[PDB]
RNA sequence: AUCGAAUCGCCACCUACAAGACUGGAGCUUGCUCCCUCGAAGGCGCCAAGUAUAUUCAUGAUCACAAGACA
RNA sequence: GUGAGAUUGUGAAGGGAUCUCGCAGGUAUCGUGAGGGAAGUAUGGGGUAGUACGAGAGGAACUCCCAUGCCGUGCCUCUAGUUUCUGGGGUUUGUCGAACGGCAAGUGCCCCGAAGCCAUCGCACGGUGGUUCUCGGCUGAACGCCUCUAAGCCAGAAGCCAAUCCCAAGACCAGAUGCCCAC
RNA sequence: CGACGUCGCUUUUUGAUCCUUCGAUGUCGGCUCUUCCUAACCUAGCGCCGCAGAAGACGCUAAGGGUUGGAUUGUUCACCCACUGACAGGGAACGUGAGCUGGGUUUAGACCGUCGUGAGACAGGUUGGUUUUACCCUACUUAGCUGGAAAUUGCGAGAAAAAGAUUAUCCGUAAGCGGACGUGCGAGCGGUGGGUGUACGGUACGCUCACC
RNA sequence: UAAUGAGAUUCCCUCUGUCCCGAGUUACUAUCUAGCGAAACGACAGUCAAGGGAACGGACUUGAAGGGCUAAGCGGGGAA
RNA sequence: UUAGGGAUAUGUGGCGUCAAAACUUAUGGGCUCAUUCUCGAUACGUAAAGGGUGUUGGUGGAUAUCCACCGGCCCCGAAAAUGGAUGACGCUUAAGCCCAAUUAGUGAUUGCCCAUUAUUCCUUUGGUAAGGGCGGAAACAAAGGAGAAAGUGUAGCCCUUCCGAUGUAGAUGUGGCCUGGAGGUUAGGACGAAGCUUAUGGCGUGAGCCUAAGAUGGACCGGCCUCUAGUGCAGAUCUUGGUUGGCGUAGCAAAGAUCUAACGGAGAUAUACUCAACAUGCAACGUUGGAUACUGGAGCGGGGAAGGAUUUCGUGCCAACGGCACUCGU
RNA sequence: UCGAACCACCUAGUAGCUGGUUCACAUCGAAGUUUCCCUCAGGAUAGCUGGUGCUAGUAGAAGUAUUGUGCGGUAAAGCAA
RNA sequence: GUUUGAAAAGCACUUUGGAAAGAGAGUGAAAUAGAACCUGAAGUCGUGACAAAGACAAUGGAAGUACCUCCAUUUCAACGGCCAGAACCAGCCCUACUGCAUUAUCCUGUCGGGGGUCAAAAUCCGGCGGGCAAGAAGUGCAAGAAGGGUCUUGGU
């Protein structure tokens, strides 16, 4: 969806600056499937505008074979009659969760469907989301604390290449190359973040001493 | 109550919806897997079909009942004009899918290449390509055309050229269209680097047909069935005709399903469209890559048949006329009428079985007539079993008299 | 240019990355001892460009969408 | 704000206010491919071999070639079928006076007949990867040895899922582009 | 393999019932066509044998694919002839009558046997015996037109995107580094203009108008 | 029991599109236009899976679909 | 267990999302792993015998290891016909099973979510209803106000108090509503009655009543008390009239067939510009000539009966009829 | 129009069977059981129900207990009675 | 029902059309009384202006809102019968502040007999010496005459 003429005009009439609405981003790498997905369907019910990034890292309880085969039970599924009008079996990672959140929205009234169109869901992390602010994590849904680690568990990216979903290996090399790019951009700044944590160090006794002592009684010395 | 009997259902489920072609061109909806390993070359190339003919030739397999016997094998003669690349687009891979970064263009694109822009084109302006055209050697667009070349070689998995089939070299009087058929030709071989090389290289220049295929080798063709309007059930999947003595009619399905699941299937045959469906048709062995008539006069002959003869037969190919241009000649049918283009793509099977490796030498072109029944060769044969007739008397009567 | 609107947190310090049977560093008695960065803060922002006798503010009259809104 | 209309229930020319929406897109091409469909399946011969095995009687199999049945998608060069090209001719009865040219008999009938359509009655084509079931295993404890299983691995069915194949953005494609307009 | 026992699954049989339909759900079997199920006949892998080989018994994963031509009969069934790799068993209102067919059940005619005093009777035999309507809604098959992301509106701003996101030329990489028309007159990259030959016919390449 | 039968049955010959296994042509329709112009039918209406229910739902429960409007078909449903 | 509404609190059932509540509570304990109808999971409510060296507890024997038994969860046993169901998603440091708590060895009460229930507060309505007031206390002009009826039932004589309230078939009550006419009374209407119309409000729990506006109507009629009856419609395969979707749809397909020019006729040769004509007046009618056919003498030939009774003939004429057409016509 | 024609009448034949039965609110509110019936799709009968009341408003009250005093042969027990 | 109207005064005439008719004029109080002509319903349909609106067939209930309204009623000045805010009465509904009893199978003290450990503290059992484990106990009963509600009632 790219603005018309009559959404770029009116934004050369009135010098529209560039706005960006309060957007949460879910980084849901190692996060429990269904657990996130409910947190999220309450959230964006409350209205919230959340995009959610990295869906082939999601987590499934159980071996790998057993949650390929509850796919593959719900692509046993489709209507005899006619296919094009039967259930759409979405293979990505990123709509496998979608489908998830939406089962869990009331989807067949409008409040329902402004509330699953406020969701957007992309797997690994793409360049518009990259440089938008902090990551944030559902630390109820981690499955550090949500999965007894001696169980096994199961890569949503991993049960879903299995059954369809021919761009895992797209996905691996564009997360491959932000990784490295990312590390790149942070080694340098090092010696800007070594360079400002080096003067607030020193703008202690540069400052009176008796906002210094009310800056250590609250503990932000 | 299961049915009694059994009978393997009626038409193969794959090919629906049997609904017209979107387009009545060959498009190949995958090209060859890219070796990187290999030399970049083009991929495919459009032809347009010309009759069909037979030849005769001697068989090379050793255990078959027709070792080194002669088999007679119907041919199919496709002519080819060199395409003209206008093009260069680039595909990036996204996780939607693969999305085209850009295209640069020749700098000199044909009349027919841009009246494919037009509804009308003699009644307009005229003006396609033209403020491209005179952007594209500023100092601006010749950055601009640099910049997208680059972001080829930085994004770009997948590059493919643009041709078009330089139809007035074409020059077939039954073929009524005047502009020109384009299509993308997929880059296989070599790194990125070395495709666009090849993209560079070939671009404001036609490719000729021998350039991408050999003599004895095999293709996919892409081409569009001929169609053949709304067909009843048994013309359309090859139902059983029902008995003589049914009241409303022969020509139906009898039932159409039972009382439950209440509706109507999609695996139940139906009437509709029969013809004018998009097909892939792959192992089409080539035997001929024929070249033209001002380079070869004597297309058919052989080193076996010393008769000095063209491809184009006694009386022109029926409907279409004369072969004027480089063709292709197949083995066997390819989907489609006369005067349809077609796409020869390079072979996604394997072609590797012994015979798909056979390499073939001809014996035999028959280039007599397909009106009527065909008995004479050439028209020098004609002139000699027949001599001088009446018509032929009274030409020599007016010669003589001056 | 209709258009008055609902929204009320900014950052070229977060916006890199794994881990939780560990993830400051080492010792060897392997569950204790020892080292400083002490292992429980991303920075800012919240009315003098900065903690110091500096100078507007009404009458918009006692709540009302904040009558403001480029941080 | 600027253009365009309307205020139609009781006569007429005037001109006030108010309401309705128009104020940016149109056209053309090349592609993406989610999702849905979905297909090829069997057989005999050759040799291997009169070998393995067996007292003898008897009697295999894989690689590898060669074909074929059923199915599928096409095709019309050949062969066959079809003729209202009533095409050329032949033939009967009536009829324009006779020949000529024909005509009537819902296309009189007979033979040959292009083109087009069409037949397993002709012809051509029908391809890749993985996952893991049964299972046989590998390391390996519980249980100082043992063990395919408990962790972990290997190999792997005509199944299953993709590739190819068919439809395809109501999958609302800031995919790419040609030319005009409008900012 | 398995008596005597025993525990059960199955609803393709039949019985039992009487819930629904008697201001009507067309009551058999063929024919046609599609799909489903597995309790697997053939085909793909297998384990195991009183498995030497060859044929085969039993079992497992698997319903992807295949599962015929006939004589008699109205037949489902049965029964033989023959081919085959094999001729598995079932479901879908005992699938399927505005799909057909009408052989058979299931009227009025008539004949026979047994019964009845008779009129007549007969889950007894025989013969002859109207099969009606779609142009509606949906489904399915193809064939057109056409809006819409607040799924018609809000002006309700989210790019699988660039990186001043604070001012602003590009190229190529982060440290570096290439050049960028100068002031109405000029110049430069250029779209179209005149005359004597080159590359795979006519388009390109040699030597007046816009923009910087 | 000869002759006779729009009577019921069986085999054989000839014969053939009854069939294998279908194809192709014709006239008239359908189809498109001009003129003319009905009826049957009609509670309201009309996408499905399962559940329950008067124990075979278009409406109820939970899911799965569904942008709008059309032309020609067609016989699975509307226990038409 | 049910008058019309609020507030608080519950019950049955719940507290991961749908979906209100543990923004997935505890600072409680154990048990459980299940790989193609996919472990399990809200009673009534619709798989067994048997087996397991899966795990977790018990019991009784014996020399850190064996032996016999018994229980919990889990697996095997466990195979059907549209795709399918703990209600869906999902859940496995449960969102599962069995116990247990209520903000947690902190110091004592009731974690919170949902009713046509409960408590309580208003309003209505009816009682086997229960009480009070009704001899106008005095006083009071305009330029503190009105009511007060000895009462079944009202716009209830006025106040206070208490309890009940749903309901088919059915009964009953109603100073309960509505329609035609009659006896009385009291009034409306040409300055506009009845009738009709409604984004015309008002008020009655309701049947209904009343006002307003008609750019509607054009001469009759309201209210109250009694009397009377052919007195109230949504359905009877209801009666009669009209209309409507289907629908410009199905169709108007036997009996071969018409073509041409000139006349006739309003039925044309029908055009806002800067246009030569085609691309902007089409289709259809009669008559005579000509061409082409047909019936084919068991005739779409020429006369009669029965039946019809002016259809015969000329001239005008085209509204309706001749299922298309008409300038023609029975 | 025929296994008893057509017309008018008797005749609006008769139906324990099917269908229909026109305003509102309020106060109360059931039965599918008994007995008899050529009765078993119907009635009459008692019951449940409404209306009217009457009679000296706690009386001759009770789908309940307690205490006293009677009745019983089902569950269990037994087969050694 | 012929009931047009009081009376035919039943539309002269003009110009479009072959005409049916149409556009004007005219009569009349009225022609939206124009000839089976008073009133002119419902259903159904056209048109102008608007309101919108995905596919949940529609209708329906409740509760708000957005826009509209030839409607009603009230108010306009040292005033309101409109909208808000606080205050204070009363009533009622919430929640703060706790006392009386009870401990003993218990608390503490040391000598044993038992344990484990490098040695010994503890868990554990037993003698008689003391006892109050003292917002001490999650054990029995609780009567402690308020800070917050009341768009959960009425009032000034
Ligand atoms: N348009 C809505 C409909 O109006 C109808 O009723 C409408 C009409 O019956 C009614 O009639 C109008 C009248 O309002 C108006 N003030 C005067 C006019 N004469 C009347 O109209 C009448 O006369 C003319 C010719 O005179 C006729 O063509 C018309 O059919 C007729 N209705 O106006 C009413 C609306 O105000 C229906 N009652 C109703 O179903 C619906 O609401
Ligand atoms: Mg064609
Ligand atoms: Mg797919
Ligand atoms: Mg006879
Ligand atoms: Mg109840
Ligand atoms: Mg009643
Ligand atoms: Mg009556
Ligand atoms: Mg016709
Ligand atoms: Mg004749
Ligand atoms: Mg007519």
């Amino acid at each position: 969806a790219f603005p018309s003429r009559k959404d770029a005009s009116r934004a050369q009439r009135k010098s529209a600056k560039k706005h960006r609405p309060e957007i949460i981003v879910i980084d849901l790498k190692d996060h429990v499937l269904g657990r996130a997905a409910a947190v999220v369907a309450k959230q964006l019910l409350l209205g919230k505008k959340i995009t959610v990034v990295r869906c082939e890292q999601l987590n499934i309880a159980g071996t790998e074979i057993r949650n390929k085969i509850k796919y593959l039970q719900y692509l046993r599924k489709r209507k005899l009659t006619n296919p094009t009008k039967g259930p759409f079996h979405h293979r990505a990672p990123s709509d496998v969760f979608v489908r998830t959140v939406r089962s869990m929205l009331p989807r067949y009234t409008k409040r329902g469907m402004k509330a699953l169109n406020s969701l957007v869901a992309y797997e690994g992390i793409p360049p518009n989301v990259v440089r938008t602010g902090g990551r944030v994590v559902i630390p109820r849904a981690q499955r550090h604390v949500c999965y007894r680690s001696e169980r096994p568990y199961t890569v949503l990216g991993n049960m879903c290449k299995h059954v369809g979903w021919k761009y895992s290996d797209v996905v691996a090399n564009l997360e491959k190359a932000r990784v490295e790019k990312a590390s790149r951009h942070h080694e340098k700044q090092a010696k800007l973040r070594e360079a400002w944590k080096a003067a607030r160090k020193e703008a202690l006794a540069k400052m009176p001493k008796h906002n210094v002592e009310v800056l250590k009684k609250f503990g932000y010395a | 109550s299961h049915c009694k009997f059994e009978h393997p259902r009626h038409g193969h489920l794959g090919f629906l919806p049997r609904k017209r072609s979107r387009q009545i061109r060959g498009r190949a909806r995958a090209f060859p897997k890219d070796d990187a390993t290999q030399k970049p070359h083009l991929t495919s190339f459009m032809v347009f079909k010309a009759g069909m003919t037979h030849i005769v030739r001697d068989v090379d397999r050793p255990g078959s009942k027709v070792n080194k016997k002669e088999v007679v094998e119907p041919v199919t003669i496709l002519e080819a004009p060199p395409m003209v690349i206008v093009g260069i687009v680039g595909y990036r891979q996204t996780p939607v899918g693969l999305k085209t970064i850009g295209t640069v263009w020749a700098h000199h694109t044909s009349v027919e290449f841009r009246r494919r822009y037009y509804k009308n084109w003699k009644q307009s302006a005229q003006l396609a390509f033209s403020r491209q055209k005179q952007f594209a050697n500023t100092k601006e667009g010749k950055v601009a055309e640099a910049r997208t070349l680059n972001a080829f070689a930085k994004k770009a998995s997948v590059i493919r050229v643009i041709a078009h089939t330089q139809l007035r070299k074409l020059r077939n009087h039954r073929v009524g269209v005047k502009k020109a058929h384009v299509q993308e030709i997929q880059i296989n071989g070599g790194n990125v680097a070395a495709k666009i090389a090849l993209a560079k290289s070939l671009l404001e220049k036609e490719v000729r047909v021998d350039s991408v295929f050999q003599q004895s080798e095999a293709c996919d063709v892409c081409s569009v069935t001929k169609g053949h309007g709304t067909e009843g059930v048994v013309k359309r999947w090859g139902v059983a005709c029902l008995p003589r003595k049914t009241h409303r009619g022969l020509r139906k399905v009898a039932c159409i399903g039972a009382w439950h699941p209440a509706r109507v299937m999609y695996t139940v045959a139906r009437a509709g469209q029969h013809g004018y469906h998009h097909r892939t048709q792959l192992n089409k062995k080539i035997y001929q890559i024929g070249r033209s008539v001002a380079v070869e006069p004597n297309q058919a002959t052989t080193t076996y048949d010393l008769t000095a003869k063209t491809i184009t037969p006694m009386g022109g190919f029926v409907g279409y006329g004369t072969v004027r241009n480089d063709y292709v000649m197949l083995k066997g049918s390819v989907s489609g009428p006369r005067r349809r283009v077609m796409t020869l793509r390079r072979p996604m099977a394997p072609q590797t079985s012994r015979h798909l490796k056979e390499k073939i030498v001809l014996k035999f072109i028959d280039t007599s007539s397909k009106i009527g029944h065909g008995r004479f060769q050439t028209k020098k044969e004609k002139n000699q079993w027949f001599g001088p007739l009446k018509k032929d008397r009274i030409r020599r009567e007016e010669r003589l008299r001056k």
